[PDB]
RNA sequence: UUCACUGGGCCAGCAUCAGUUUUGGUGGCAGGAUAAAUCCAUAGGAAUGUAGCUUGCCUCGGUAAGUAUUAUAGCCUGUG
RNA sequence: AUGGUGAAAACCAUCUAGUACUGGUUCCUGCCGAAGUUUCCCUCAGGAUAGCAG
RNA sequence: AGAACUGGCGAUGCGGGAUGAACCGAACGUAGAGUUAAGGUGCCGGAAUACACGCUCAUCAGACCAAAAGGUGUUAGUUCAUCUAGACAGCCGGACGGUGGCCAUGGAAGUCGGAAUCCGCUAAGGAGUGUGUAACAACUCACCGGCCGAAUGAACUA
RNA sequence: CGUGGAGGUCAGUGACGAAGCCUAGACCGUAAGGUCGGGUCGAACGGCCUCUAGUGCAGAUCUUGGUGGUAGUAGCAGCGAAACCACAGCCAAGGGACGGGCUUGGCAGAAUCAGCG
RNA sequence: GCAGUCGCGACAUUGCUAUACCGAAGCAGAAUUCGGUAACCCUACUGAU
RNA sequence: GGCAGCCGCGAAGCUACCAUCCGCUGGAUUAUGGCUGAACGCCUCUAAGUCAGAAUCCAUGCUAGAACGCGGUGAUUUCUUUGCUCCACACAAUAUAGAUGGAUACGAAUAAGGCGUCCUUGUGGCGUCGCUGAACCAUAGCAGGCUAGCAACGGUGCACUUGGCGGAAAGGCCUUGGGUGCUUGCUGGCGAAUUGCAAUGUCAUUUUGCGUGGGGAUAAAUCAUUUGUAUACGACUUAGA
């Protein structure tokens, strides 16, 4: 294979980490640089092709897409990074103090025996008049103008057996880092939804860890230039509907995804097959460089979403279809 | 003469500075080099780049990974040049190498202490007027020194309020000199003048 | 048989000594063209021409070019 | 070679410690100490002979 | 490749040469003090980053034989010349009449070509060194005339 | 210098301990070796003037016997080898002929299992 | 190669025997050509404690 | 077909030009074409400078991440018999790539620079400095003692005390107010000896442990099972007061 992807050693951790962040402007408002999710299988999509000058312009096309469950992500702290002649150094980290049992379990390898004393004395600095947090924030304001916010996922909401949350650093693109830290102050302990950052048809890149094949595979990999197709939310009725079919059904196929739970919460649908297997954690960065190609600028209008069963070979699309076709059965009567 | 000697690399010659620092290390004098990125090397920039590349491609034919490592930082380049003038692999050489520290710019607390220079290793004194010369910082940034901007930025930041510190010191020295001058002409001052003080 | 003194063992200093040897200070001698220089005196010579004189001339009487071998500078040669 | 053994590639005891070219050649100290070649028997075989060193 | 003589090796330690039996010195009892050979005095490396006169930017110089020659690289010498009757160069002006010489010929008039290279005037002009027009036309370098100022150009050695 | 035996001597040493051996103990000498300090040992041993030799080991793909890594491996939880072994395993350069321990450089991170490339 | 024209005789001299980027060629366009940037084993190998 | 298979289908693995999604942008450049330009009173892309630009180089991105490079953060053992952590007090060991006053702080250039003064506030006018640091504080008291006054009320050590500055390796500084030693700035009252003519003649710091006192916290990791998103053994990844 290509020497750039060597050596073939196993990935450092299953949770891949972003190694680069989008360029920041000192005038634009605050905006998150990346998000995280869990690959909850894949599906098939059919959509119109309005691309001009194409051999199949105005026609319909079919493709495969990957669904990633992206529940609300809750902030837990903010970190400042100072530039030096020896790279970036973590000058200061200040936490929300509202650390959940999930992050406590993440910090404790054998939680079932741990006394669960993590973050007890430090809570005093926040559960009073304090002003130590204010002093640290002023220190950050005066000092380095690059800030990263620590967040974790609501793993309990996600239908997974891991039950352990994961920490992730996200950069902010807002100028006047005083404003960045002020926004962090008001958003401390808060949860951000998917639709806040990304938008439909936006071009992004994804990073994950590939499935192991026996060493074979099991390495961190990044796939760039992926177009976001949909951003569905649990509170959004009929997340799997479209303008044409407008069927009041969820993206969850008949019997749910194979080797994964029946997703009924926030999720993102993007072009291509993002690396990583089912239940694998992946991260999504927002196009470090503002590509102006027609491929990125074009929009997509979803026509219909495949929802037939994946285990085996799908016989119908929705449960209402099978029983309607059958009419009656001994299993029923 | 001094427990630690701070040497400013700006305007100096790499070879002469390395030789003198190695000699001082072998003699037991602790030396710390500052402003390495501002060091200069005789010869044209193109010639310096060619002579760096011909050595970089000479790393090793048998195993590139096990061959030498091309340190791009000017401080590491100066350290390698000095090590080339020291009997490394020996206990005495290893002990001497611990007495040398090289940092880009003037990191603290060295910034608050006096910095000396070596007259016999200055470009202004060793190079003929009008002759081309190469900048160590430019050479490093050409070969992959990605910290040049930050170095200049924080050096300028230091010089900001270094000017203020100098202004305060100058005012204090002027006041002291005026106080001494108005105290002159006294019997003690005249007696000291006779003895040379 | 009490303790002390002495000869006796390990390391050096002080003063002067004999051999080898390194590096300073200072004095008296014979030779050079009886060193040459430098200095004093005398006749000339010259300009990279000092005083003074003449013709343009801007900066008020300011400067260039001619003259002038010493005058309100000095130099060289020959000689004692 | 002599004397015996068994048998559908021989063996056993003596002459035989039988015929040069490899290999090996054991304590210390002091003094001296070279040579690598002349001569014809022509030489290919081998000594003789002369010099150095006692 | 062959005759032949001298010195090391042989049978040979030591100093320097990154390292090399054949390179230079030096040939050997165990020790101390002092002075040296060859080689060195920026570091590894013990010794001056000594003094004095000049050369070189080499784009892998320099510390180590095919190459005579070229370089609008640099720095010194020899021979010719012209010079305050004006050194080279720079700017402006003349740069002729016969003549459009004869011929190959629709045209080669100075410039597609051949033989000639003719004479007059001068201060000097080639039957023309080139640009170029179908030929003429126009510019022109070399030859001369006016302003600026002084050493310059050529041929060789190194 | 050292050893086996032998001739004369020390009217020699020696159960109150002679040989041999051990001895990170001290002396003698340039040296073969000799002497003494301490532990086991148990019945013989040394200096001096001379004669004698089956008289002194670092190798001989040496002989007799024994012991190491290979190896707790192959093999048939247990039993359990053989071949091989001056001595070990990072490279570039020069060695004007051979570089694996010479020289100049880069560097080397204990120990350890697996697929053969 | 030999010979000859130019005391040793320097060049001339006659006899026989891939793509991409540049300047050009009489490059109208396309295409083409020339000159440049030049394309049961040591060390092991790799996964891993 | 209760024993060993065929027929047709057949997920899930095995696993693909037999399919599926994607596959970077910014500089320094050489070649090359020009600008300003004397050497060579004219020219000239080059010698001083200088514009653009190559499948060239470096950067952005991607993969690994020195297990011997680094920063921040939660928990940090109520029983490892008051155990453990931070300080003050007293004894030892431990050694020191090697104090024997002070590592005494503008920047840029070197065919140029500072310091003082002035107004014309600048590339301004005037004076002066260097020509090395041979430099500046401090340098007297038993290795620095016990005491009395004079003139100043300054200098310095002590814990303190109000604030700011310093994030590059900040871990240090300036001060604001009082108290408490010395003050050799100046003049006095006493011990010094015997170490015998010298033996570094001993005073510094890196850490650790046994003890006393004064503050503080009082939890984790590995194994077993389980688990899978991993498999070649290890490893990796989950759960149960």
């Amino acid at each position: 294979g290509h020497l750039g992807f060597l050596p073939r050693k196993r990935a450092a951790s299953i949770r891949a980490r972003v190694k680069a962040f989008p360029k920041d402007d000192r005038s634009k408002p605050v905006a998150l640089t990346s998000f995280l999710g869990y690959k909850a299988g894949m599906t098939t999509i059919v959509r119109d092709l309005d691309r001009p000058g194409s051999k199949f312009h105005k026609r319909e096309v079919v493709e495969a897409v990957t669904v990633v469950d992206t529940p609300p992500v809750v902030v837990v702290g903010v970190v400042g990074y100072v530039e030096t002649p020896r790279g970036l150094r973590s000058l200061t980290t200040v936490w929300a103090e509202h650390l959940s049992d999930e992050v406590k379990r993440r910090f404790y390898k054998n939680w079932y025996k741990s006394k669960k004393k993590a973050f007890t004395k430090y809570s005093a600095k926040y559960a009073q008049d304090g002003a130590g947090i204010e002093r640290e924030l002023a220190r950050i304001k005066k000092y380095a103008s690059v800030v990263r916010v620590l967040v974790h996922t609501q793993i309990r909401k996600t239908p997974l057996a891991q039950k352990k949350a994961h920490l992730a650093e996200i950069q902010l693109n807002g100028g006047s880092i005083s404003e960045k830290v002020d926004w962090a102050r008001e958003h401390f302990e808060k949860t951000v939804a998917v639709d806040s950052v990304f938008e439909q048809n936006e071009m992004i890149d994804a990073i994950a860890v590939t499935k192991g094949h026996g060493q074979r595979g099991y390495h961190s990999r990044t796939s760039i230039n992926h177009k976001i197709y949909r951003v569905g939310k649990g509170d959004d009725e009929a997340n799997g509907a479209t303008s044409f079919d407008r069927t009041k059904k969820t993206i969850t196929p008949m019997g749910g995804f194979v080797h994964y739970g029946e997703i009924k919460n926030d999720f993102i649908m993007v072009k291509g097959c993002i690396p990583g297997n089912r239940k694998r954690i992946v991260t999504l960065r927002k196009s470090l460089y503002t590509n102006t190609s027609r491929k990125a600028l074009e929009e997509v209008s979803l026509k219909w979403i495949d929802t037939a069963s994946k285990f085996g070979k799908g016989r119908f699309q929705t449960p209402a279809e099978k029983h309607a076709f059958m009419g009656t059965l001994k299993k029923d009567l | 003469v001094e427990p630690v000697v701070v040497i400013d690399g700006k305007g100096h010659l790499v070879g002469r500075l390395a030789s003198v620092v190695a000699k001082q290390l072998l003699n037991g004098q602790k030396i710390v080099v500052v402003r390495a990125e501002e060091l200069n090397i005789s010869g044209e920039f193109f010639r310096n780049k060619l002579k760096y590349h011909d050595f970089l491609r000479k790393a090793t034919a048998f195993n590139k990974t096990r061959g030498p490592f091309h340190f791009r930082a000017p401080s590491r380049i100066f350290y390698k040049a000095l090590r080339g003038m020291v009997s490394h692999k020996t206990a005495r050489g290893k002990a001497a190498l611990e007495r040398l520290k090289v940092f880009e710019g003037i990191p603290p607390p060295y910034d608050k202490k006096k910095r000396v220079v070596v007259p016999q290793a200055l470009r202004v004194l060793r190079l003929k007027p009008g002759r081309k010369y190469t900048t160590l910082g430019k050479l490093s940034t050409s070969v992959g020194w990605k910290y040049e901007d930050v170095v200049a930025k924080l050096e300028a930041k230091r010089k900001v309020s270094s000017a203020e510190y100098y202004a305060k010191k100058r005012a204090f020295t002027k006041k002291v000199a005026s106080a001494n001058a108005t105290a002159a002409e006294s019997d003690v001052a005249k007696q000291l003048a006779a003895l040379g003080y």
